[PDB]
């Protein structure tokens, strides 16, 4: 609902909203979007 | 921190790839987390190669089109010493033989750092570091036709993942 | 174990790029599989088997038997 994360997608710029979509935040977990998060070190 | 964050005004993000028909997502969702890191240590955006990674990393457990961990992509650009630019090493949607040419290596890692599998660490991450790698559960027809709001899918898992994107920021709507 | 069983049972929980097909209660392939990674999903035959012209990101009707 109100709250969102920004994702971008890597189906090109035809799905979606410009190949990005806005992922339901903070709804316990959704879709396990921070189940397996990480970044890189430089 | 702040209630909104969108890296793609900070010139952190570049345009929206197409993976064709290759399960490489680990790749573009990796090499998406590397342009931000790049980005923020040089002030300069440069589109960098999924094809070197499904070519490359077949020693750090990943298998080009049928798979792969973004962690492993992370170690692979580690143990290489570098990782070519998009220019240099075309997207070609399969698996070839690896051609790394370091004169052409744009990028460098130092290693990887795993967040804790908790939503409000993943916005800690998102609002300091830049855009985060991570991995979501794609595989359910209503991802397929999405086209605007935020999307919600009562069938969704938090435990089984099938796609890796990236997450470049998040918000709230109007009041 | 069934066939579509056996085949989860060899892909992990996290599993980007990879193919895992989803089972009913019984061990049948559901009728309609999704490849989240590559956005595209379609009907299969009670064998796994996809069915032909299925393959779309729009709406399905799969049946089982
Ligand atoms: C699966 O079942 C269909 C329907 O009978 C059949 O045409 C096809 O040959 C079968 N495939 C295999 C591998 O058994």
């Amino acid at each position: 609902n109100n709250k969102y994360w920004l994702v971008k997608n890597s189906w090109g710029e035809e799905w979606g909203m410009g190949g990005y979509v806005k992922m339901a935040k903070d709804r316990r977990n959704h879709c396990g979007i921070a189940s397996a998060a990480s970044y890189p070190t430089v | 921190a702040p209630r909104s964050v969108d890296w793609r005004e900070k010139g952190y993000v570049t345009p929206v790839k197409n993976q064709g028909q290759c399960g490489s997502c680990w790749a573009f969702s990796a090499t998406g987390a590397l342009e931000g890191q790049m980005f923020r240590k040089t002030g300069r955006l440069i589109s960098l190669s999924e094809q070197n990674l499904v070519d490359c990393s077949g020693p750090q457990g990943n298998e080009g089109c049928n798979g792969g961990l973004m962690d492993y992509a992370f170690q692979y650009v580690q143990d290489n010493g570098g990782l070519d630019s998009e220019e240099s090493y075309p997207y070609e949607a399969t698996e070839e033989s690896c051609k790394y040419n370091p004169k052409y290596s744009v990028a460098n890692d130092t290693g990887f750092v795993d967040i804790p599998k908790q939503e409000k660490a993943l916005m800690k991450a998102v609002a300091t570091v830049g855009p985060i790698s991570v991995a979501i559960d794609a595989g359910h027809e209503s991802f397929l036709f999405y086209k605007e709001g935020i999307y919600f899918e009562p069938d969704c898992s938090s435990e089984d993942m099938d796609h890796g994107v990236l997450v470049v920021g998040y918000g709230f709507e109007s009041t | 174990l069934t066939k579509c069983q056996e085949e989860v049972s060899h892909i992990p929980a996290v599993h980007p790029g990879s193919f895992r097909p989803k089972c009913d209660e019984n061990g049948n392939y559901l009728p309609l599989q999704c490849y989240g990674s590559i956005g595209y999903c379609w009907c299969v035959f009670p064998n796994g088997t996809e069915v032909p012209n299925t393959r779309s990101r729009g709406h399905h009707n799969c049946s089982e038997s």
